[PDB]
């Protein structure tokens, strides 16, 4: 993650997992379960803004 | 015999004088007693303060704190500055007994507000509140003493101008814990520290602030000093670098021509000074 | 959008037309238009409004791609407005009774920030140069007004040709209450992209200098969280890019971080009040301002000597943080970090 190419890593291990996150997303009909996927996306989004807000 | 805060609120006085002899503000938008703002209605007839201090002690907790904004508002002689007195030193007592940092918050609080609104019997005592705030680990609670000095220049080296000899006695009590402490490294430290107290008032670093007008407090100081804090200051003013008639006056408390220029002491206490 | 598209943008043209206008200007606009080539400005005039009432230029520039997110209106006879704004910039000329335009030329630059919002590739005219607009960078609140306009004009342009307009401008010491406003540049920061290498420096600080200083009278909560977005922005510029400038910067958010969160304790209420909720907002960007000094470093080391009277402000921040509605987790992982 300190590393700039682990950075790069990281963030392309976000996408596939985004993309594994967004078939959950739709869920079916899970209201509950998006309301709990966006709790832990909130703490991530975190993790990134603490790199940098950008 | 017995809402009851609500009865409070039913004589709360306010305006110039109390009436305190013998339910809607008029503003529109508050359902509750119609509309009657105005509540229907100097006796020579300390003790209430002591009172209000338990009440802080049992959980007055942010109240306690919402209390001391109150009391700066409550602070806007003799047995009754004696009473103000006492219970300061026994406030500060409370909070060392405490070992609480939120205590000592609303201690700096209550300084803060002393330092805007202080009698001079009152800033003495918030004087030992700011000893107490060195003493107190708070650190924040050191600044709110901060907000209480910025009152005082309301410029702190002004303020200390103005406290001149109380000024000079707290400078006085920081030397007897000096002489308490003795390393002469540590009086170096300290006479840089004593710069950074300049520091804080904007009067430079001791040194012009310092100086001869420090030398003045010195005498009367190492007199009491008996070397300790004296000796400390020749070490540290060692590190630091390299005519006392205050001293003769504080010795009081053409031969000496400038005492005999200013001897306030000898032209106003005379008496044993004079025969000094 | 079509006509009701239109009527918007010529309701903004309307409140110029209002009596007294838009801010109680005498003039009209039309009324200010009121030499010959001048007259001919005013009759093109007459056909932009007629343009406004066709509402052929709502729904026009359809594609949002680069230039002010979704699309602007197409606007067409913006030009026609522009040609009666190059007349606007002819009127006061010997300067650039005596500047009388001046207000009537500040209404125009609000109506042409209205005209900018109304046309896509009317600010496109402008960056071409327009040339009247490339005349006035190389030519006071009203003129800090016409950068505001052209602050709404740069979130209308493209990226990179964004930066272009940037270079447009002549000097950075010619950017350099009112002003106050013109600060809350920012909008440079929000068209993230080139420029990043201009926002890099020499020796700003002397910015973070007068943001301490709290000079404008008005001194405004809302004024200073404005001055403290400008910071927040000029900390998202930092990322973008990536001193003791910066603690001096950090010297004037101290000044007002020490008021944050003690004057939040002495009122011991929530912030129903918008500046005490924006002061709110404020701890939560000095929490996020915390973790973002800590990323610069070092950092702390210049943070240290200013440090001890930050600290006593902060433990009273840090227990108004938890309880505010403003501050946020991340922000608050940063002052759990400095507890």
């Amino acid at each position: 993650s300190g590393s700039h190419e682990a950075k790069g890593s990281c963030i392309e291990f976000s996408n596939w997992i985004i993309t594994r996150l967004l078939r959950i997303a739709a869920t079916p009909s899970c209201h509950l379960l998006h309301k709990k996927i966006c709790e832990v996306i909130c703490s991530l989004l975190f993790l990134f803004k603490s790199k940098s807000p950008a | 015999k017995d809402v009851k805060k609500e009865f409070a609120s039913i004589l709360g006085q306010l305006v110039c004088t109390l009436h305190g002899m013998f339910e809607p503000f008029s503003e529109h938008g508050h359902v509750d007693l119609f509309c009657r703002n105005l509540k229907a209605t100097q006796l020579k007839a300390k003790a209430v303060l002591g009172t209000l201090l338990n009440l802080m002690e049992d959980p007055d907790k942010d109240v306690r704190v919402a209390f001391s904004g109150n009391i700066k508002h409550i602070l806007e002689d003799g047995f009754i500055k004696e009473l103000f007195v006492l219970r300061m030193k026994e406030a500060y007592t409370h909070a060392q007994i405490s070992r609480n940092n939120e205590l000592k918050d609303t201690l700096i609080l209550t300084t803060g507000d002393i330092g805007r609104a202080a009698k001079g019997d009152l800033v003495p005592f918030a004087l030992l509140h700011l000893l107490h705030c060195l003493l107190s680990k708070s650190a924040s609670v050191s600044g709110a003493a901060y907000t209480e000095i910025r009152a005082l220049v309301a410029k702190l080296q002004s303020f200390f101008s103005q406290y001149k000899k109380p000024i000079c006695q707290f400078l006085v009590e920081s030397l007897h814990s000096s002489q308490m402490t003795a390393v002469a490294h540590q009086r170096e430290m300290a006479l840089n520290t004593l710069s950074e107290i300049a520091n804080v008032f904007d009067f430079p670093d001791l040194n012009r602030f310092l100086t001869r007008t420090l030398q003045v407090l010195l005498p009367d100081l190492a007199a009491k000093a008996s070397p300790a804090a004296s000796a400390l200051i020749r070490t540290l003013g060692k590190q630091l670098n390299v005519f006392k008639y205050i001293f003769s006056h504080l010795v009081c408390s053409d031969f000496q021509g400038l005492h005999n220029e200013l001897l306030l002491r000898i032209g106003e206490h005379y008496q044993q000074v004079f025969n000094g | 959008w079509r006509q009701r598209s239109n009527t918007q943008g010529s309701i903004l043209i309307n409140l110029l037309l209002k009596q007294p206008l838009i801010p109680g200007s005498s003039l009209s606009l039309c009324h200010l238009l009121s030499s010959a080539l001048r007259e001919a400005q005013n009759l093109a005039f007459t056909g932009l409004n007629l343009v406004a009432r066709n509402e052929c230029s709502r729904d026009g520039d359809p594609a949002e791609g680069g230039r002010r997110a979704f699309p602007l209106c197409q606007l067409p006879g913006a030009v026609h407005f522009l040609p009666l704004v190059q007349f606007f910039i002819g009127l006061h000329c010997q300067a650039l009774s005596v500047c009388i335009l001046e207000g009537f030329s500040v209404t125009a630059l609000s109506i042409l920030q209205h005209l900018v919002c109304h046309s896509g590739a009317v600010v496109s005219l402008l960056l071409s140069g327009h040339p009247l607009l490339k005349m006035l960078l190389h030519l006071a609140s009203v003129l800090t007004q016409c950068l505001k306009v052209l602050v709404k004009l740069a979130e209308n342009t493209s990226c990179d040709f964004l930066p272009r307009f940037q270079c447009v401008f002549q000097v950075l010491p010619k950017c350099l209450p009112s002003v106050l406003l013109a600060v809350e540049l920012s909008l440079l920061a929000d068209h993230d992209q080139l420029a990043p290498q201009l926002c890099s420096h020499s020796e700003l600080l002397l910015l973070y200098m007068y943001i301490t200083s709290r000079p404008d009278r008005v001194a405004l909560e809302t004024q200073w969280l404005q001055l403290e977005q400008e910071v927040v922005w000029l900390l998202a510029k930092l990322g973008v890019q990536s001193c003791q400038c910066n603690v001096e910067v950090v010297r004037a958010l101290t000044v007002m971080l020490h008021r944050q969160w003690l004057t939040v304790r002495r009122a011991g209420g929530p912030p129903r009040t918008d500046q005490q909720r924006r002061t709110v907002r404020c701890l939560r960007d000095t929490v996020l301002l915390l973790h973002g000094l800590s990323q610069k470093d070092l950092f702390m080391m210049h943070c240290v000597e200013v440090l001890h009277q930050f600290d006593q402000v902060m433990p009273g921040v840090s227990m108004l943080i938890r309880g505010l509605p403003d501050v946020t987790d991340c922000e608050e992982a940063a002052l759990d970090d400095l507890c």
